[PDB]
RNA sequence: GAAGGGAGCUUGACUGCGAGACCUACAAGUCGAGCAGGGACGAAAGUCGGGCUUAGUGAUCCGGUGGUUCCGCAUGGAAGG
RNA sequence: GUAGCGAAAUUCCUUGUCGGGUAAGUUCCGACCCGCACGAAAGGCGUAACGAUUUGGGCACUGUCUCAACGAGAGACUCGGUGAAAUUUUAGUACCUGUGAAGAUGCAGGUUACCCGCGACAGGACGGAAAGACCCCAUGGAGCUUUACUGUAGUUUGAUAU
RNA sequence: AAGCGACUGUUUAUCAAAAACACAGGUCUCUGCAAAAUCGUAAGAUGAAGUAUAGGGGCUGACGCCUGCCCGGUGCUGGAA
RNA sequence: GGUGUAGUGGUAGGAGAGCGUUCUAAGGGCGUUGAAGGUCGAUCGUGAGGACGGCUGGAGCGCUUAGAAGUGAGAAUGCCGGUAUGAGUAGCGAAAGACAGGUGAGAAUCCUGUCCACCGUAUGACUAAGGUUUCCUGGGGAAGGCUCGUCCGCCCAGGGUU
RNA sequence: UAUCCGGGAGUCAGACUGCGAGUGAUAAGAUCCGUAGUCGAAAGGGAAACAGCCCAGACCACCAGCUAAGGUCCCAAAAUA
RNA sequence: GGUAGCGGAGAAAUUCCAAACGAACUUGGAGAUAGCUGGUUCUCUCCGAAAUAGCUUUAGGGCUAGCCUCGGAAUUGAGAA
RNA sequence: UUAAGUGAAUAAGGGCGCACGGUGGAUGCCUUGGCACUAGGAGCCGAUGAAGGACGGGACUAACACCGAUAUGCUUUGGGGAGCUGUAAGUAAGCUAUGAUCCAGAGAUUUCCGAAUGGGGGAACCCAAUAUCUUUUAUAGGAUAUUACUUUUCAGUGAAUACAUAGCUGAUUAGAGGUAGACGCAGAGAACUGAAACAUCUUAGUACCUGCAGGAAGAGAAAGAAAAUUCGAUUCCCUGAGUAGCGGCGAGCGAAACGGGAAGAGCCCAAACCAACAAGCUUGUUGGGGUUGUAGGACUCCGAUAUGGUAGUCUGUUAGUAUAGUUGAAGGAUUUGGAAAAUUCCGCUAAAGAGGGUGAAAGCCCCGUAGACGAAAUGCUGACAACACCUAGGAGGAUCCUGAGUACGGCGGAACACGAGAAAUUCCGUCGGAAUCCGCGGGGACCAUCCCGCAAGGCUAAAUACUCCCUAGUGACCGAUAGUGAACCAGUACCGUGAGGGAAAGGUGAAAAGCACCCCGGAAGGGGAGUGAAAUAGAUCCUGAAACCGUGUGCCUACAACAAGUCAAAGCUCGUUAAUGAGUGAUGGCGUGCCUUUUGUAGAAUGAACCGGCGAGUUACGAUUGCAUGCGAGGUUAAGUCGAAGAGACGGAGCCGCAGCGAAAGCGAGUCUGAAUAGGGCGAAUGAGUAUGUAGUCGUAGACCCGAAACCAUGUGAUCUA
């Protein structure tokens, strides 16, 4: 704003006589290079909902997936070593081709690594799952242990 | 502001004072006491756990607004005379903690 | 999230200028003069869509009057006679008959005069 | 039919109020039957909360005087409210 | 309120009255004194010399004027070169009378007027230039004054310490 | 020939050069020296390496003739019951 | 959705519903077989506005739903830039130049010569300050020079202060 | 349609005409009230032009019709009724 | 070379102090304050004022009321003619 | 033929439409650079000469960059492996597998000015002294080292003056100055402004100035908070709360404790007393001793010579880490094309589908990324060890010690939210002036009782504040009038005496392939010919709007009074988004611009020369209402911890609501007034709230934008003028 712009202290010309429009500073907002009136300022956009509303939202997305039958539960995801080709074959076996949220229990590092690089796959741990993740994903591929941990969390 | 006419607060006089030793009590009524079972021992801790009284202020005072129906032993900072009569007529008892 | 001027300004002003085609000099070249003139044109256009009805009724009345005089009658007497005779042909059709079908207009005038006599 | 005038006795030129009204931007202003307390006059009815009615007045802050079963910075006092 | 001076750099009434000067003098000079409202160091009165001081008269001198005429040069004017500015709502931008925010190129009625220029003038465009300095207002500003209010530097007086 | 200013000077750079300022002269008053006065919080300076025939301040303004009355009021100066 | 009846001027101002701009998310698309942008057109909607063609252009951009705003200009003697009007107009800044010859693409303006004219207690000759290479030599004629320029205190390259 | 409750205002320069008064001079396009209208914030028709007068309130299209004020010899629609 | 802005200097004019001096210039407080003037950008639909009262160091400002708008509650329907 | 009547066409110029140019630089797209932050690092540099400069160094050298007479660089240790001699072309001359250029660590050199310090001085210049060395036969000349001031310590000399001291000399010691326009503490300290005026008050202990600093600072180990009975240094966050209070009781100002968290750490002296030393039984130095409020300590008795700890150390050893790096998967064809990454067909890779570049849009072409690996040298951190420094229990009180011109009081100021007020508590100046354990201070005047504590001495990490810089990133942040003033040789040009003010200016093309040659011309500039996908991409170079200027012409225009239009319309010309079409338009009707401000403006009231761009109700924190969602007599978490700068989880301290009435004690569906079971007021009967989102309005902030004359505080000016 005009206070922050460089310079602009003195009065450009006397109040009367010159025949020009009266001015106070070369940095006034109407001047080329003058300060900005209002405009963006640093601030936070984040707010918090009531805990009960948060919980209802999470339950709602998960319930919606189940009702549409887009929730695919697998007995377990084990990879001796991380290999994206093997995980891609796993998706094919499960017949999942659209966007998928892969929910893994904590510590399943090989599964997580092998899946993450696939363009349509979003990997999240059962302890860290959010409304946005579930809603974004068209299908939810979850392991049975992950579902157990989710049920405990909620 | 009233454009120079003497504002209302200026017209009106100050009044009263605040007692330094002022004591306010968290109020409880017989209808709320009905939420408990017969023979139950009602206590400030019990009320706080039940969530009926989150802030007890100087203490719990029991009032006789509603009709009590359960026998209870009630412990509180104070009791209104009507409240004590109602509790005791219901077969309960009152103790001034 | 800055929204610079863009092209909406030019688009809007160009619409006004196109509306002002044919005006005299700056009144079609310059946006401010053009807009001021286009507004007056709108005022005149709305006002004239009403005045136009008046003008043509006036024209028809004058032509009917000339034809009635030739047939031995004034415009006013002709219209009074037609109303008596229950003729609902309006002034537009009457003026058209006077200019184009003189015989038909004369027949209308005869019936009007007969009604007046009765 | 006095609200004008005179005489006797008096102090209602009362205390706590006050349904309901008028007036009104507000703050204010005006009228009020009636209830209770305790009275004046009158045999009684009953009248009396000043004067025939309408002017004779000034918000708040601050301070003085009197009363008060109110408060009293650990407690009892006090200081001060 | 003395001396002195006085219609004055002071006299409103006032071009006071009288005399001088002029054919004619609200100015000027001399005098008078009802000094609206002179006056003795914010000096009174007078004064040789001095003054790009103010005032009146005279001689000389003249285009200052009667009353304008001619001539020289620079600009202006034509041509070649170079080439701004203030102003500017758009303008195909008449006159009279009237009307209208009461003073019209633009509105009404009437009149006049072929199209485009060039050299001149300045009546109008309430012409340009400067958000009027006059006037009023703002619970504006600034400089200044004082026996305005409240302070205060200094100056001084007392107690006290050294 | 009259007014004003004695005079030479000085002044509003850029609308006023004058009758305005200065001036020599007059007068009043302060100041005994670390003088008074002034700059400075102070130190330190000017006054002045001067000393009442000197220095500061106020007024008047060459020269000539003169400068009347009032000390109640306000200042200053002195007094001290 | 249909019918009927009624209603629909409007400043300050209140309410409602929309258009368009940039960006984010998601989805679904379009683009060297030509995106955005620009331009023209006789196109659509009740309005802000939306399409579709031709041309230009040469690499990014729509659409639907939701979200966030530096979100819409014609006026502030507004700021910046560009370009007009006045206008081929004012002005071209105290004074004498003439002609012959030369140079050169081009000469009133540069060089040479002759005459003429001007200053001469200066417009001459020295120096201090200040300026700071403007000095000399050879080139140049974009710009600067109030015209012109072959020329210059200008530009280019060398050199010069013992 | 009135109330009452609440959110958001703007307005505190008014003008003229008719009628009733004051001030003024029984002047003012004056001034100050009361009352009605219009303008303000209202386009259209009439009053030559002419905010406030007369008629009349524009959501739009029409080269249809009937009227209001005001008009009908020509400009200029309609009676040389 | 010296004197510097709460200042200097002034033969005194508010006169000079770097082309505007009743208080220099520059930067900062600073986006001073401005009941004052100017400006404030797309569209359509519904409704639509006021220029008054009271009080005001108040009079071209402001506050409450009056007049407008949006939502709501309720009624023995209380409004208008 | 005569007469009467009618009578087109022509354009000196102009208008409209259209087409094509020019000018100019809007728009679109793009980006060298910015903006706001996050994580980590680093938080100082200087007499061992700094920050910042001047002048120099290149084969050519004007500028920038780098370097300093060892000058476009030197040495050394590592990295890297083919070109390299900057910008920056062009020559010219060279270097490089004997490993160059280049990258990182360490080191050498580092002119002159500048605190600048041998002296001087108008910065980058001048002139010296001493000693050694050097040139000359010799003087002159040259090089090197030392030579400021003050402070510390020491030594010698040494006055008035006898001793002395002062001074002087030398040696020794550590300071000066600059910053990072930030943060901290302190001294000094405004005004505009608000209060609708203004003085108390507010702005505000703010801006400015000055001092001192440190990487943080400050505070800090109770003469405390309290009175639930208890807590146990300090700091900071949430909350208490806009409460209690202060206040021309106005405008406004405004806590603290409790509670919840972040982080946590406690220690030294003085004194008593002891030992030694020295002088003059005390009195100073040294060492021991001892350190406190359930009083401690001395001192006297006993018993232990351990047990633990540390906020120490250029002490190593070790690990990790920072400063270069190495490695790192997978595609070919077909169509369009100048060019493929695009299209189409089949593949392949993925712990790598982050990103950037490549002739258009690439997982598989390149640089990269995931992942793996890597350090000679120098820092940093952590451990381990070493060294070092702290670290005693019990019982007695006879006596001694436990901070004096202090605490405190009067007067005058100031700080505490608290403006002298009833005013504690803290501090300053001045004066007066205590007690000391049976003692002293505090618990908001004061006293008594009770409780809590032990001043007048010192030190102390962490949580906290800030970012000039460095490294790695992020963004519903900017995209050349924006974003830093500065994307570009910017604090430059330019302006000013000076302080100081302060710009403008980005884009050819994929690649210069930057138009050989020819032609007009003195050139400039053009036309060909070429390059190119494109030259109307030709360097004023992407796109190329509008104003403005011009060329061509389809229609109209020289009897007309014109806010320039609109309505009606002949004629002429032309044929589209094919529409009851388009351009022009004789002629006729109606008709005084836009805006602002007004009772009223065409107004002869204001604003705009035109065009383009830019240019004004926003955000944060609170209040309140509507709408929406969740829960519902309940609702909800704040700070903080974990987590991607996310969601989310935990966190119930706290806030709102469920009870009101009263000034208050207090009572309570009632309560207050009152003598009152009266009346009346406010409430209940007669219940919905709360968290969040969103919108309207308001408050605090510049608060919709622009505008004063002015006020105040540092500085710069006597080159004009007095
Ligand atoms: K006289
Ligand atoms: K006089
Ligand atoms: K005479
Ligand atoms: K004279
Ligand atoms: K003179
Ligand atoms: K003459
Ligand atoms: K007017
Ligand atoms: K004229
Ligand atoms: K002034
Ligand atoms: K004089
Ligand atoms: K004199
Ligand atoms: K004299
Ligand atoms: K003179
Ligand atoms: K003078
Ligand atoms: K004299
Ligand atoms: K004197
Ligand atoms: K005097
Ligand atoms: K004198
Ligand atoms: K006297
Ligand atoms: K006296
Ligand atoms: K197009
Ligand atoms: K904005
Ligand atoms: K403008
Ligand atoms: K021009
Ligand atoms: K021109
Ligand atoms: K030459
Ligand atoms: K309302
Ligand atoms: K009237
Ligand atoms: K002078
Ligand atoms: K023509
Ligand atoms: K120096
Ligand atoms: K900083
Ligand atoms: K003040
Ligand atoms: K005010
Ligand atoms: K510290
Ligand atoms: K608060
Ligand atoms: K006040
Ligand atoms: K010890
Ligand atoms: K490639
Ligand atoms: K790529
Ligand atoms: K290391
Ligand atoms: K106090
Ligand atoms: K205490
Ligand atoms: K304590
Ligand atoms: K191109
Ligand atoms: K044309
Ligand atoms: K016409
Ligand atoms: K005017
Ligand atoms: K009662
Ligand atoms: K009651
Ligand atoms: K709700
Ligand atoms: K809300
Ligand atoms: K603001
Ligand atoms: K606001
Ligand atoms: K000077
Ligand atoms: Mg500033
Ligand atoms: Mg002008
Ligand atoms: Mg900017
Ligand atoms: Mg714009
Ligand atoms: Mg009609
Ligand atoms: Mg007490
Ligand atoms: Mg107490
Ligand atoms: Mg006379
Ligand atoms: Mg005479
Ligand atoms: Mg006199
Ligand atoms: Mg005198
Ligand atoms: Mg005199
Ligand atoms: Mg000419
Ligand atoms: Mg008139
Ligand atoms: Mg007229
Ligand atoms: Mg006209
Ligand atoms: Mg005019
Ligand atoms: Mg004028
Ligand atoms: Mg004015
Ligand atoms: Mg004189
Ligand atoms: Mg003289
Ligand atoms: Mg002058
Ligand atoms: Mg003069
Ligand atoms: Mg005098
Ligand atoms: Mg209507
Ligand atoms: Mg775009
Ligand atoms: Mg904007
Ligand atoms: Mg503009
Ligand atoms: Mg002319
Ligand atoms: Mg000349
Ligand atoms: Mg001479
Ligand atoms: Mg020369
Ligand atoms: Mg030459
Ligand atoms: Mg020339
Ligand atoms: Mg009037
Ligand atoms: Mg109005
Ligand atoms: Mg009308
Ligand atoms: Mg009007
Ligand atoms: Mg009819
Ligand atoms: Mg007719
Ligand atoms: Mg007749
Ligand atoms: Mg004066
Ligand atoms: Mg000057
Ligand atoms: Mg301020
Ligand atoms: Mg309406
Ligand atoms: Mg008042
Ligand atoms: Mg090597
Ligand atoms: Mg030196
Ligand atoms: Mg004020
Ligand atoms: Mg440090
Ligand atoms: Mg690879
Ligand atoms: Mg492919
Ligand atoms: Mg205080
Ligand atoms: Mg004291
Ligand atoms: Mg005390
Ligand atoms: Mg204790
Ligand atoms: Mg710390
Ligand atoms: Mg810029
Ligand atoms: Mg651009
Ligand atoms: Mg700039
Ligand atoms: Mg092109
Ligand atoms: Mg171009
Ligand atoms: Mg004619
Ligand atoms: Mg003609
Ligand atoms: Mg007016
Ligand atoms: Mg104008
Ligand atoms: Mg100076
Ligand atoms: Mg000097």
């Amino acid at each position: 704003n005009r206070s922050a712009v460089r310079g602009g202290g003195r009065k450009p010309w006397r109040q009367k006589g010159t025949g020009r429009a009266r001015q106070g500073s070369i940095r006034s907002p109407q001047w080329r290079g003058g300060g900005v009136v209002f405009g963006p300022t640093p601030r936070s956009y984040s707010y918090k909902f009531p805990k009960k509303v948060r919980r209802l939202a999470m339950k709602s997305v998960l319930s919606d997936k189940v009702a549409e039958n887009n929730l695919v539960a697998v007995e377990g995801l084990s990879f001796d070593a991380p290999k994206t080709k093997e995980f891609k074959q796993v998706l094919a076996n499960l017949s999942i081709d659209t966007k998928v949220l892969v929910v893994l229990e904590n510590g399943n590092d090989f599964a997580a690594l092998s899946a993450r690089n696939l363009p349509n796959v979003s990997v999240v741990t059962s302890d860290n799952v959010s409304v946005l993740d579930v809603v974004s994903a068209n299908k939810v591929l979850a392991t049975q242990t992950a579902l157990t941990q989710i049920e405990e969390v909620l | 502001f009233e454009g120079g006419q003497t504002p209302l607060f200026r017209r009106l006089p100050k009044r009263g004072f605040t007692n330094i030793n002022r004591k306010d009590y968290a109020v409880v009524n017989l209808d709320t006491l009905n939420r408990f079972e017969d023979g139950t021992e009602v206590t400030p801790v019990v009320l706080k756990e039940a969530g009926i009284v989150k802030n007890e202020k100087a203490g719990i005072k029991v009032l006789a607004d509603g009709e009590l129906t359960k026998k209870l032993t009630v412990k509180a900072a104070k009791f209104s005379k009507s409240a004590q009569e109602a509790i005791e007529a219901a077969g309960g008892s009152i103790e001034v903690i | 999230a800055r929204v610079k001027g863009g092209t909406v300004t030019r688009k809007r002003r160009k619409k006004v200028l196109k509306l002002a085609k044919g005006y005299y000099g700056s009144k079609h070249t310059l946006f401010k003069s053009a807009k001021e003139q286009v507004m007056n044109s709108y005022y005149y256009a709305f006002r004239d869509r009403r005045q136009k009805k008046r003008d043509f009724r006036k024209l028809w009345i004058a032509r009917i009057n000339a034809a009635a005089r030739m047939n031995g009658l004034s415009y006013s007497k002709l219209m009074h006679g037609l109303k008596l005779a229950e003729i609902d042909i309006n002034r537009k059709m009457l003026a058209d008959l006077a200019v184009n079908d003189a015989a038909a207009f004369t027949a209308l005038a005869e019936q009007a005069k007969d009604a007046l006599s009765k």
